[PDB]
């Protein structure tokens, strides 16, 4: 199996250098081609460039004098560097393996061909937002259960910046009936999310329900327990 | 003055352009207002002269130029030569005859067989095949300055194509006259080429060198090499196919060395439109572009060889 | 910039992306389900990798003068996503930006009753001199809702923050409505209500302090 | 062809044009057609 994991700062100040890392598990970084793909919110994906061993590395003509790529064969990972970031660079960066192909249309010998690349195994991706505003730790508040034989239960993540926040339940021991809602941009410039779980009313237990809230930009991991 | 640039393609730096996208002014039907029209010329047809890079037609500094009418065709058709009353044409009917000397079986005819006027260099195309073993004819074998005409027994299948779907732009230089320019190319930028089956060519060359040893010693080494140099019409296989004038590289055909005892050979072919054939100065012909990919299959029936003077004569 | 194609379930969907063909192409197609990462569907014009059904077909990259077209036979509700294309033309430089995508709408979804849930301010926030009412709305189609808060029978003017509908691998669009109040404002009125207007119906859930 | 109104000769967009010499005349004169010897 091939598993790719992206990890970055999440928030980078303007006119700075963005640094990202793609932790690769399942294959060697020397036996494959590696590409980075960026995508602003509501736009088409933009190819950043491909990197390979033996010096075969090309960049995006649009980002030529700002991007730098690297491959760590000792730590088995792919690196990325972007100097002089602006608000247009705020997007979702992906790291994906790359298989090359060669399309022959002519007589081969006269170089009447061209090489095309395509990504087959993508990663989950990391979120990068460029803003000169500071980072805020969220303040998590529990939503008490209230009501058929069923009952509702959830948590509340109030005032944070920037996105995202990973919320799990019972350290990942509860994936049935969980519906996590998208955050809201307050007028103050802070996000706020919610996550509810449909559970049977029979919860005297105490069937301890502890939601796990994680915020990479503030390095904040909050586990909250909801009690009636 | 032609303000040209590279044709729309994607690198490399070894493509050395060849095809140029030229823009220039032009006279319309009226004798007033001008015309900003563009064409597409081959590299052999233009030449730069010293802001953009500036070119000109290669013949503008040599002679006048005339466009071939698109109504006529350059298809070689059989032409029988006949003799008037009171005269006659004798025909040699021996299977082995080097063109000079007494002929044993002679017959008379009024009109010769159908001889197609195929204008070509280096490779004799669509000619009459010789009988039994291949023939070697020369005015003076000892003289390395006299050409050596070779005649084949078995025809060599040659395949030539023009992988470029050209478009014919008919710009109007009125009143009356009309120039046929080359529009954009539909598809990929490929160059013309000619294919010769390695199997057929191996046998043909081995039958000639065995006949060459009957004149240059039984146990001698015969080496084949490409042209020495000069004009483009002498160093390349010049011919016509579909109205266009090909110029193919014959360096892949004359690269061998024969002692006393499965695919196709592709040859790089260039195309020139503005020609000055027959060593004629004053009359330059612009071959009008031809729409679509041109394909032709011909018969290789003979060669025109020259021998070097470097000798070391009794060796190779 | 965005384009849409609505096709009845079981029928055939066709998608246009990218510029007009100028030369021999090698169009690579990708499908992006909402909130996830792009997956490979058809590479090299009409070559599907392992895992892709034969329902997804692409126009051959040998036709000069046409746009890239993605044909989807037997359209199902699962095919409702965004589709991008990677134009590989032999006369044009390498496109480092995918062509503009086209969104596929599987008709006859058709309707979905909203599942609303109103939570009172937590016992924990009131202690931080803060209060917040939460109204969760899920399992509704299409994504077009209007939320109006109420203090007893009087509407609430300020403090309402509502998210925008967002589909989640289903007909389920998601929407959360928040009302930041003060501990004095919460214990003041008799009860607060969450009036949700969806399409033509309106569901109301209330809450009373204890 | 489209300030004053602008024209052109009707043949400038069709073919070339030549002026008849004023020395010759277009007067139809009787012409007898004859057959060669043997005909
Ligand atoms: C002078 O001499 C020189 C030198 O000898 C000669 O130069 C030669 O010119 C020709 C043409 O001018 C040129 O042909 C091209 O070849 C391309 C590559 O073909 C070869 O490879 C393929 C695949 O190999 C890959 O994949 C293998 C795994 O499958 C892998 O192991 C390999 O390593 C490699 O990665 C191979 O299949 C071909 O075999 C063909 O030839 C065999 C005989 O030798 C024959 O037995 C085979 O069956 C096969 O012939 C066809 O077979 C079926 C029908 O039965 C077809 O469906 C196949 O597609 C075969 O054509 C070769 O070994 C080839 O891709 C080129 O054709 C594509 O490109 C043109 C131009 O763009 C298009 O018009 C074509 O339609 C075609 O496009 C399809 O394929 C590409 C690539 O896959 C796709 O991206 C396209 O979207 C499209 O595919 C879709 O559309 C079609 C439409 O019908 C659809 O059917 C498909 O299902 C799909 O939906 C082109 O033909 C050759 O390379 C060149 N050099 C040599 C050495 O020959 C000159 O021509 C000579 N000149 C003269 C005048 O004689
Ligand atoms: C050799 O060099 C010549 C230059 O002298 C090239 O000729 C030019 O080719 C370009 C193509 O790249 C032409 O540019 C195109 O012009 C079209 C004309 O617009 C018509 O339509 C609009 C309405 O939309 C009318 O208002 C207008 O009056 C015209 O009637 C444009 O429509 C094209 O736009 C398309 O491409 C752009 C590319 O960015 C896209 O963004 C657009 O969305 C759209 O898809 C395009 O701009 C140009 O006109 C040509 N000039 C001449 C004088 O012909 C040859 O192509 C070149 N050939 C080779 C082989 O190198
Ligand atoms: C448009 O044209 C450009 C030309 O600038 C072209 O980009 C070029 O691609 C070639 C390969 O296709 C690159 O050459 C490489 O050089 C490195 C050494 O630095 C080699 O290791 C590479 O070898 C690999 O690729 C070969 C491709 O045939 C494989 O066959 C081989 O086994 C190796 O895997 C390769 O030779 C060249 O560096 C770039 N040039 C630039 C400026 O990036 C581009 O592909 C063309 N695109 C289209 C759509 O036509
Ligand atoms: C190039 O060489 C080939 C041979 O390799 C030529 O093909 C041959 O053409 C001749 C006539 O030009 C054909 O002869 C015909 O034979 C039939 C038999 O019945 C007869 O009815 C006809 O009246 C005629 O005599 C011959 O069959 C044919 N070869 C084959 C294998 O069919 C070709 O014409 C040459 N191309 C040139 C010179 O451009
Ligand atoms: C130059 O072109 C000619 C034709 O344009 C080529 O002759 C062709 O040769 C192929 C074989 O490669 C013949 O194809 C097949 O032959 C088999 C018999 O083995 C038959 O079963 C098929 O139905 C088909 O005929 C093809 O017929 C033949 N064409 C003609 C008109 O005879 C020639 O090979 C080319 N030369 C080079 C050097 O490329
Ligand atoms: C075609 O002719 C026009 C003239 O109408 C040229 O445009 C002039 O170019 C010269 C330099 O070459 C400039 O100094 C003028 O300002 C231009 N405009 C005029 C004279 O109105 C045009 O460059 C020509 N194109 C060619 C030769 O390719
Ligand atoms: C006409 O122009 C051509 C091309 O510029 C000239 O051909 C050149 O001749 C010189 C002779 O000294 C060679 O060194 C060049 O290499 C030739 N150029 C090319 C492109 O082949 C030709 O001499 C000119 N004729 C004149 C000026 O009368
Ligand atoms: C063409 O063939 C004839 C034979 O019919 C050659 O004539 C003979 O040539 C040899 C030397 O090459 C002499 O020894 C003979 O005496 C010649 N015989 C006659 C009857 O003249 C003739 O030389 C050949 N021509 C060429 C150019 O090779
Ligand atoms: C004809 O073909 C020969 C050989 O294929 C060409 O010679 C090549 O010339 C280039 C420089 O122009 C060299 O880089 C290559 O190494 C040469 N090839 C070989 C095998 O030595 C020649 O240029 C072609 N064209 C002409 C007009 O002769
Ligand atoms: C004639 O053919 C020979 C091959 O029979 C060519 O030899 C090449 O030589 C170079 C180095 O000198 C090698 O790198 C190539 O691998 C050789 N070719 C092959 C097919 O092995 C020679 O270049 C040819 N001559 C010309 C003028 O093309
Ligand atoms: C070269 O391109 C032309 C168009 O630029 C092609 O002509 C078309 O041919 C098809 C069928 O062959 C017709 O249906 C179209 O109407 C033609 N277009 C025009 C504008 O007339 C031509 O087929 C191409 N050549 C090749 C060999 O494919
Ligand atoms: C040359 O000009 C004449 C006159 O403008 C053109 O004749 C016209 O032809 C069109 C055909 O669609 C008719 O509708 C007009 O009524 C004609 N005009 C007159 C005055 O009779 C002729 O077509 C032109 N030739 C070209 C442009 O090649
Ligand atoms: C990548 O994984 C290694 C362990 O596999 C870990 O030490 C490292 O910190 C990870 N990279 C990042 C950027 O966290
Ligand atoms: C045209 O292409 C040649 C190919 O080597 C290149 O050297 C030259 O700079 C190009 N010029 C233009 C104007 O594109
Ligand atoms: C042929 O050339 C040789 C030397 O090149 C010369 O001696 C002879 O007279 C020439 N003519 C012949 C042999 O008829
Ligand atoms: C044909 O040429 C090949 C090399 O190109 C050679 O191996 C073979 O011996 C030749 N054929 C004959 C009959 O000698
Ligand atoms: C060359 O030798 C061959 C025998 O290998 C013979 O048949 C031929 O006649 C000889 N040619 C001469 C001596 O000119």
């Amino acid at each position: 199996q091939v598993h790719l994991q992206e990890s970055g700062p999440g928030l980078v100040k303007p006119s700075e250098t963005l640094s990202l890392t793609c932790n690769v598990s399942g294959t060697l970084v020397r036996d494959n081609y590696w590409s980075w793909i960026r995508q602003p919110l509501g736009k088409q994906p933009e190819w950043i460039g491909y990197v390979h061993d033996s010096g075969d590395t090309n960049y995006n003509p649009s980002l030529k004098s700002r991007v730098h790529l690297s491959l760590d064969k000792s730590k088995n990972l792919v690196s990325l560097r972007l100097t002089g970031v602006t608000a247009a660079d705020s997007a979702i960066y992906y790291c994906a393996t790359t298989k090359h192909g060669r399309r022959i249309y002519g007589v081969v010998a006269f170089k009447e061909w061209f090489t095309y690349f395509y990504m087959d195994v993508w990663g989950k991706g990391t979120s990068v937002t460029v803003s000169s505003a500071s980072t805020k730790g969220p303040s998590v508040f529990p939503l008490a259960p209230s009501s058929g034989g069923t009952a509702a239960l959830g948590c509340l993540v109030k005032d944070y910046f920037p996105e995202p926040v990973t919320v799990s339940w019972n350290s990942g021991a509860l994936t049935s009936g969980v519906h996590t809602f998208p955050a809201v941009l307050q007028s103050s410039g802070l996000y706020s999310l919610s996550s509810v779980v449909t559970v049977p009313s029979s919860s005297l237990g105490t069937q301890t329900y502890i939601c796990n809230v994680n915020h990479k930009p503030s390095n904040t991991k909050v586990d909250k327990r909801v009690e009636p | 003055t032609l303000q040209c640039t590279n044709v729309t393609n994607n690198i490399t730096d070894d493509m050395r352009g060849e095809l140029k996208n030229c823009s220039f002014n032009m006279t319309t039907e009226l004798r007033d207002k001008k015309q900003k029209v563009y064409s597409l010329f081959y590299r052999l047809d233009v030449v730069q002269i010293n802001s953009n890079k500036e070119y000109r037609l290669i013949n503008c500094n040599t002679s006048a130029i005339t466009q071939a009418c698109p109504k006529v065709s350059f298809e070689p058709i059989p032409i029988h030569y006949c003799a008037p009353a009171g005269f006659a044409i004798l025909k040699c009917k021996d299977k082995k005859f080097n063109g000079t000397g007494p002929c044993p079986s002679v017959s008379t005819v009024q009109c010769t067989h159908g001889i197609k006027p195929v204008v070509s260099t280096q490779l004799l195309l669509n000619g009459s095949l010789a009988e039994e073993e291949v023939m070697i004819r020369s005015e003076n074998i000892t003289n390395n300055a006299k050409n050596i005409l070779v005649q084949f027994n078995t025809p060599v299948q040659i395949n030539c194509t023009r992988p470029n779907n050209n478009t014919r732009k008919s710009i109007r230089i009125g009143p009356g006259q009309a120039f046929y320019a080359t529009g954009d190319i539909i598809g990929d930028i490929r160059q013309a080429h000619c294919n010769v089956s390695k199997a057929t060519w191996n046998e043909t060359l081995g039958k000639v060198v065995k006949q060459l040893r009957k004149h240059f010693g039984n146990n001698t080494i015969i080496r084949f090499a490409n042209s020495s140099g000069g004009d483009l019409e002498v160093t390349t296989h010049s011919f016509n196919c579909g109205g266009e004038f090909f110029y193919c590289n014959t360096s892949g055909l004359f690269n061998s060395t024969w002692i006393s005892n499965n695919d196709s050979i592709t040859l790089p072919c260039r195309i020139k439109q503005i020609i000055n054939m027959w060593q004629r100065i004053g009359q330059a012909m612009y071959a009008p572009p031809i729409q679509g990919v041109i394909r032709c299959v011909s018969n290789i029936t003979g060669l025109i060889l020259t021998r070097d003077g470097g000798s070391t004569n009794s060796t190779t | 910039a965005p384009t849409f194609v609505s096709v009845a379930p079981g029928q055939t969907a066709r998608i246009t992306c990218g510029e007009e063909s100028l030369g021999s192409r090698s169009v690579i197609w990708y499908q992006q389900r909402p909130g996830q990462a792009p997956s490979l569907i058809i590479y090299n014009n009409n070559d599907r990798p392992s895992g892709i059904p034969d329902r997804f077909s692409g126009s051959p990259g040998s036709t000069f003068g046409t746009t890239a077209t993605l044909t989807i036979t037997s359209v199902e509700a699962g095919d409702e996503a965004d589709y991008y294309c990677h134009i590989w033309d032999s006369r044009r430089p390498t496109n480092w930006v995918f062509g503009e995508g086209t969104t596929l709408i599987v008709l006859s979804q058709p309707k979905a009753a909203p599942s609303v849930t109103l939570f009172p301010p937590s016992s924990e926030e009131l202690q931080a001199n803060k209060a917040t009412l939460v109204c969760l709305i899920s399992d509704f189609y299409p994504g077009a809702v209007t939320v109006a808060w109420k203090a007893d029978s009087s509407p609430v003017k300020a403090g309402v923050e509502t998210t925008t509908p967002s589909k989640q691998s289903n007909n389920k669009y998601a929407a959360s409505s928040y009302l930041s109040l003060t501990p004095e404002q919460w214990k003041s009125h008799k009860s607060y209500s969450c009036q949700v207007t969806h399409e033509g119906s309106t569901v109301e859930k209330t809450v009373a302090p204890t």
